[PDB]
């Protein structure tokens, strides 16, 4: 293939496989960068000859888990703050505008954060 | 008219009629500002500027109180930096804690100002919350962060008064003050990415270099902007081998602190279709090939097709340098021709304004004397594309002053008034000798521009015989004092090719049927005849139509990579600065043409720069002194205004076209920048769309 | 004593003094300076007082990280901070202390930036080294063993 | 300052033949609105036409043979800076800043 | 008054939709440029706004767009002087508009009954639009009638000096035409 | 010694007097991603890690096309 291994994409198209090695992730099969050098071309190398790529480091790729999470929905009010969920043990604390009929992300978590009122037109 | 008064002890003598914070900047008192920029109107409502004025219990606004005779001012006393700490305190309340995720972070104003005139703690715990504002989308150059702006109203003021863009202003009131567009539509100026660098904070950052490095990695090198003759002073910031903004420096005789959008965001172009190996075409297509293997191919070729005395092309490109003009115009006629020319659209063989004489082909008023003109006569000019800051130059002065723009040639949308006259020269011919010509010989220093896209038509001649005819017979235009005859350039390197003559004047030679082309960065031929059985070479440094026609590919320097010389459209002689390095195995442009020598038996005298630059010494002495003009001496200028003007001329009257049909792709570096692919899908190929279509 | 500095003027503590300037005068002051070592620092758990560890100055202290992620100011300082330094008054000085080796001080230049322009170490056992060549003048082998032990030699203070 | 004190510094040759120095006082920085960077003179060197950055294969660094890329020297006066150049025998050229010209500025001229 | 100074197009407003002034209103916007001088007649922007704004029911985008127009200024500067100020509507805003002073010349004669009256009756809450149309209650700040402080405000009449029990008089007539006198 | 799970590395240590066991649900730590066996140092091994630029280059050489003349 080397078409999706090779080109980063918002969404991938085929389902990901932990066992592909070529994958740039377990969970994601594309970059998530166009700067982002492909794993694949990355172990095209001579250092990886006598490896095991199995046992070389994988970590889940971030982006694919963030969008995981459900939108938080604020009640009666266009402002979020966000922390981190930690206080001191997260990010600084950002206010962010909820004006405009979508999810606006976190700048420091990636949380996305809505109106209720909207969510009927967001979740279409 | 001077009022002597002392600032904090320090004597200080201003002009007459200046604000306090000049005349405290004059003795070397700093004044901390956010509002206050010394080209913008003054508004008075950051309220960081306040000193103490003996006579007065009221702060005052040091940017907008003017200065006065004997008056004393404080501005170090306890009072004052008990004010600075209660305003720096105010605009800290609604700021965002973004500093770590905010691409003004090493940079920004009111960090320092805070750091360095503020408390050091914060006394805001409170409940509700900061402010919090939605983020306007203006277009794919400029990204907003609202929730940043401290309503300073630089952006504004810029917009309106300096850039003509009449949409960015100040929706709401109190709390909810919004800086934007109010409706939902893109800033169209071509100096709109210039509040990038106004804006103190993050509000208004750039969308190109979004999240790429921080001020304090970059090495920052002083350099020239080529993508336009002007030939503004910019500061190109590197990141080890990647260029990774392009910013404007002060020079106020060139640009005054602006570049447009294109010299800006043109940068990412520089990572793209670039030649990094040398490449020979084989049957269809090209393959990889030695720098002996590409030098002997040419060699080898020059032999088979033997090109006779001047059957041998030489093609100049728009951005190409000095120092490879006269090294290749030295090469060619070592070969003995001289069939080298450029490749834009001039119609006639002797270009209408020749190389004879320098006068004829520069802006003899110089870009700094603008300011003082009294009447300008636009003839088939579109500055607002041709030289984007000179545009902005003469709308200061139009609004400053009574100046009354005149233009003669296919109408635009200007941001200035004009006041049209026709589109054909008839119509420039009854305008010179009716009301306005005489208003041009009341006024002192009265200013005729011609554009560069008077050449590429078929009344090319006409025109300039015309205009010189009205100069060639008037004490007013021409005075020891005064040289009121300009043309604005557009091509980068057409003066440069013109002060050293790389241009026949023999109509049979440039109809001649050459058989051996080397393109020197030349990259629009389309028009321009090249035979089936022609043996082409294109020494640049991008992929491009002069690359495909191509036989042998030598891959060359862009103007970031090499230190070179331009001559920009006033005469102006600039040295650029190397800030990084070719990629691959690229050579230097003029570096080549001696190495090419050395195989094809013409090997040329010089060794290195400083033996390539004595050679600019031979060809013009003037070419050996760096941002200074030599100007025409009055009585020798007006023997080649007499030149021009020849009876039996027939005026065709064709519609002086502009002759740039695209803002954003001019040269090779635009045609291949991803970012400037944006501008055209958002802005247009004359930056009128309103709305943008690609927004995702 | 002649210069006191971070609260060695509050502890009580003696010195002790040698009369035959040998290699078993200064094992018997190090010696001593062992248990007047034990003596301060068991007054230092006695008279400990609470308050900042820090000066209340965060344009050159950091900010305390749960008020740099909830005020404003506190962020600029702690990005200032970590990444432009700190600016110190121009000037130059020579600050000695009592290091035990010797006595240890740097002549430290400033230029109104956040980097020294200058910074000479002036190192205790450099200086002892030095008197090397006049103290083993007339001794043996086995004794150049004993003199350079008596001189505390770390060679990263003497080659800094 | 006559003397050829390059003799006794024992530095490389190639800072007397092969490079050239520039003595120029930085200029303002368009993002930032302070003026006092801009009143030291300074001394770097150019680039190397090959050889000055190249990408380390293994770890994507950024290798280079220039042991002047990170050599600034800072100067009070125009004159030491040529005097100091001078000294050591250096190829520099100077690169003469530009200067703002004065306007006035009214509050008042927004209407006159 | 509603703080909002960014324009969302809606289906009921957008540049698409024509605005052209009555026969009649041609008349007083030509003799409303009269009282000011030549070379400043951009000053009639918020006389012509507001003319504009009772022809068509609001203070639509078509008619910031066509005011502009109307005294060649670019529509920026239309949209700065139509966000300033607070009696221009850009929404719908239905047939009446109850302004209900709160302020503390007029709290002092228990202006906050007049509120609960009112929000009895049409069960909706200040800033809020009714399900017919046909009122849109809004709170306000000073109006002038705080010596006759408890005051309620129906688009450009005077009822001071009113309670609770004074609010069903009007509330009740709106909807049946029968509106009481002013004063 | 790699063997030893890091949670228990730091218990072993004398660092923390609660057992990575004997945790309270709010102090595990919450990972979104499915935890494996423990893997040890993998020096002398085929395993071991080898480092790569996660950078592409940052020139882009021409994809060379031919154009032929009128
Ligand atoms: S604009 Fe300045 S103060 Fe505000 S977040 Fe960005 S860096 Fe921090
Ligand atoms: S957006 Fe930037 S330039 Fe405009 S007013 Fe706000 S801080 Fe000033
Ligand atoms: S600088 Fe004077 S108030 Fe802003
Ligand atoms: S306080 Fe209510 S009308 Fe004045
Ligand atoms: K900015
Ligand atoms: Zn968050």
């Amino acid at each position: 293939s080397t078409k999706e291994l090779t080109t980063a994409r918002i969404k991938d198209i085929s389902k990901p496989d932990e066992n592909n090695l070529q994958q740039q992730a377990p969970n994601r099969i594309s970059p998530w960068s166009k700067s982002q050098k492909p794993r694949a071309e990355a172990q095209d190398n001579v250092r990886f000859a006598v490896k095991d790529l199995a046992k070389q480091p994988r970590p889940y790729a971030a982006i694919d888990l963030i969008y995981k999470q459900p939108i938080r929905y604020i009640e009666h009010d266009n402002v979020a703050v966000c922390d981190g969920n930690g206080g001191a043990q997260g990010h600084p604390k950002v206010y962010i505008n909820l004006d405009q009929n979508k999810a606006i992300p976190c700048g420091y978590c990636g949380l996305r954060f809505a109106q209720a009122a909207f969510k009927e037109d967001i979740e279409s | 008219k001077e009022v002597e008064l002392t600032v904090d002890g320090v004597k200080v003598s201003i002009e007459a009629g200046s604000s306090i914070i000049q005349a405290a900047e004059k003795a070397g008192v700093t004044i901390p500002r956010y509002c206050y920029h010394e080209k913008l109107a003054v508004a008075g409502n950051c309220r960081m500027c306040l000193v103490e004025i003996e006579r007065s219990p009221k702060l005052a606004a040091s940017c907008a109180m003017p200065v006065q005779n004997g008056m004393s001012v404080l501005t170090n006393t306890p009072k004052i930096k008990k004010a600075r700490e209660g305003v720096t305190e105010m605009l800290l309340e609604n700021h965002p804690l973004d500093c770590p995720v905010c691409d003004q972070g090493g940079e920004c104003d009111l960090q320092e100002q805070s750091l360095r005139y503020g408390s050091d703690r914060g006394r805001f715990h409170e409940i509700v919350g900061k402010r919090a504002v939605e983020n306007k989308a203006i277009g794919p150059l400029i990204k907003t962060s609202m929730n940043r702006c401290i309503h300073c109203t630089r952006c504004v003021r810029f917009l309106n008064d300096v850039a003509g863009a009449p949409e960015f202003g100040t929706a709401g009131r109190g709390n909810d003050m919004q800086i934007g567009t109010y409706v939902e539509r893109n800033v169209n100026s071509e100096l709109s990415a210039n509040v990038i660098d106004l804006c103190p904070v993050g509000a208004l950052t750039s969308k190109p270099y979004a999240f790429r490095a921080r001020p304090w990695e970059l090495k920052r090198t002083e350099t020239i902007d080529v993508h336009d003759a002007l030939g503004s002073n910019v500061r190109v910031d590197t990141r080890g081998i990647e260029v990774m903004r392009v910013l404007p420096r002060l020079n106020d005789e060139i640009n005054e602190e602006w570049i447009s959008d294109k010299t800006r965001f043109a940068c990412d172009g520089l990572k793209t279709q670039r030649l990094t190996k040398p490449l020979i075409r084989q049957g269809n297509t090209f393959v990889d090939a030695t720098w002996e293997e590409a030098l002997a191919t040419i060699a080898e070729g020059f032999q088979k097709v033997q090109p006779k005395e001047n059957e041998i092309k030489a093609i100049v490109g728009s951005l190409t340098d000095l120092e490879s003009i006269v090294a290749l115009k030295d090469l060619v006629n070592k070969l003995g021709s001289e069939n080298v020319s450029t490749d834009g659209d001039a119609t006639t063989v002797p270009p209408a304004h020749g190389a004879d004489f320098r006068s004829n082909y520069i802006f003899n008023s110089t870009i700094d004397n603008i300011e003082e003109a009294d009447q300008i006569l636009l003839v088939g000019t579109n500055p607002r594309h041709e030289a984007a800051v000179l545009n902005a130059r003469i709308r200061k002065v139009w609004l400053r002053s009574d100046l009354e723009v005149h233009h003669v040639g296919e109408e635009f949308d200007s941001t200035f008034e004009l006041n049209h006259l026709g589109s054909d020269v008839n119509a420039l011919a009854k305008a010179l000798t009716g009301e306005v010509g005489k208003k041009l010989s009341e006024a002192s220093k009265p200013l005729i521009i011609i554009g560069s896209g008077v050449t590429e038509t078929q009344d090319a001649e006409a025109v300039y015989a015309t205009v010189a005819k009205f100069v060639t017979s008037n004490a007013n235009i021409v005075t020891p004092e005064w040289n009121g005859f300009n043309l604005l350039h557009r091509e980068a390197s057409r003066v440069g090719a013109l002060d050293v003559g790389f241009t026949t004047q023999s109509p049979e030679v440039a109809n001649t049927k050459a058989k051996f082309i080397y393109l020197l960065g030349a990259d629009e031929i389309v028009n321009k005849d090249i035979p089936k059985d022609a043996f082409v070479v294109y020494q640049g440094h991008h992929g491009d139509l002069g690359a495909s026609f191509a036989d042998v590919i030598l891959p060359g320097s862009a103007y970031t990579e090499k230190t070179a010389t331009y001559v920009n459209t006033e005469g102006r002689v600039q040295s650029t600065r190397a800030a990084t390095n070719p990629p691959g195995v690229a050579r230097e442009d003029w570096m080549i043409i001696r190495a090419l020598s050395e195989y094809l038996g013409a090997t040329l005298p010089y060794d290195n720069l400083y033996e390539m630059r004595s050679r600019l010494a031979d060809v013009a002495p003037h070419l050996l002194r760096h941002e200074v003009v030599e100007p025409v001496s009055e009585g020798i200028a007006k023997v080649g205004f007499q030149s021009l003007v020849k009876p039996g001329i027939q005026s065709k009257g064709v519609l002086l076209k502009n002759p740039i049909e695209n803002f954003y792709f001019t040269d090779v570096i635009s045609k291949s920048s991803p970012t400037m692919a944006k501008c055209v899908g958002s802005f247009g190929s004359k930056i009128e769309k309103i709305k943008d279509e690609k927004a995702n | 004593k002649s210069q006191p500095y971070d609260a060695y003027d509050k502890v009580d503590f003696d010195i002790a003094v040698g009369t035959k300037g040998d290699c078993y005068d200064r094992y018997l002051i190090r010696m001593t300076e062992f248990r007047q070592s034990l003596r301060i620092i068991e007054q230092c758990c006695n008279q400990m007082p609470p308050g900042p560890v820090k000066v209340e100055d965060f344009k050159v202290a950091p900010p305390p990280r749960a008020l740099m992620k909830e005020d404003m100011e506190a962020l600029i300082h702690h990005f200032l901070l970590y990444t432009k330094g700190y600016a110190v008054p121009a000037g130059e000085t020579y600050t000695a202390i009592e290091a035990p080796k010797g006595e240890m001080a740097v002549y430290v230049v400033s230029d109104g930036s956040e980097r020294p322009y200058r910074c000479k170490i002036r190192a205790p056992g450099f200086a002892h080294l030095g008197a090397f060549d006049h103290i083993a003048r007339g001794h043996f082998l086995p004794d150049a063993v004993a003199i350079i032990g008596t001189m505390d030699l770390v060679f990263g203070e003497v080659d800094r | 300052t006559d003397l050829a004190k390059e003799l006794v510094s024992g530095a490389p040759k190639e800072l007397i033949t092969e490079r050239v120095a520039r003595i120029y006082q930085e200029a303002k920085a368009a993002t930032q609105s302070g003026q006092h960077n801009t009143e030291t003179w300074k001394i770097d060197w150019d680039i190397l036409n090959k050889g000055n950055r190249w990408e380390n294969d293994l770890m994507g660094y950024q290798s280079s043979s220039d042991y002047m890329q990170g050599t600034i020297l800072k100067f009070d006066t125009r004159e030491g800076a040529i005097r100091f150049a001078k000294g050591q025998g250096w190829d520099y050229y100077i690169q003469e800043p530009k200067v703002r010209r004065f306007v006035k500025k009214d509050y008042s001229a927004n209407f006159y | 008054s509603h703080m909002i100074s960014v324009h969302r197009d809606t289906p009921k407003d957008n540049p698409e939709i024509p605005f052209e002034f009555t026969k009649e209103n041609l008349e007083r916007a030509k003799e409303i440029i009269a009282k000011y001088p030549p070379q400043y007649k951009k000053g009639a922007v918020m006389p012509l706004l507001d003319l504009g704004q009772r022809q068509l029911g609001f203070t639509s985008i078509s008619v910031m767009n066509y005011v502009a127009k109307y005294l060649d200024m670019p529509p920026m500067r239309v949209y700065e002087v139509a966000t300033f100020y607070t009696m221009y509507n850009r929404k719908p805003m239905g047939k009446y508009n109850v302004q209900v002073c709160t302020t503390t010349p007029c709290q002092l004669c228990g202006s906050d009954g007049i509120m609960k009256a009112i929000t009895e009756h049409l069960q909706i809450r200040p800033g809020q639009t009714t399900p017919d149309n046909l009122f849109t209650l809004q709170e306000v700040e000073c109006l002038g009638a705080c010596v006759n402080a408890p005051m309620i405000a129906v688009n450009d009449d005077f009822y001071e000096d009113l309670t609770p029990e004074r609010t069903v008089e009007i509330l009740k007539g709106f909807q049946s035409g029968d509106i009481p006198k002013p004063g | 010694m790699s063997e030893v799970e890091p949670g228990w590395h730091y218990w072993l240590a004398y660092g923390t007097d609660v057992p990575p066991n004997q945790l309270k649900p709010e102090e595990k730590s919450v990972r979104a991603y499915p935890v494996k066996k423990h893997v040890p140092n993998l020096t002398y091994t085929d395993g071991a890690y080898v480092p790569y630029n996660t950078a592409r280059p940052k020139c882009a050489t021409w994809d060379p096309k031919v154009t032929e003349r009128p």
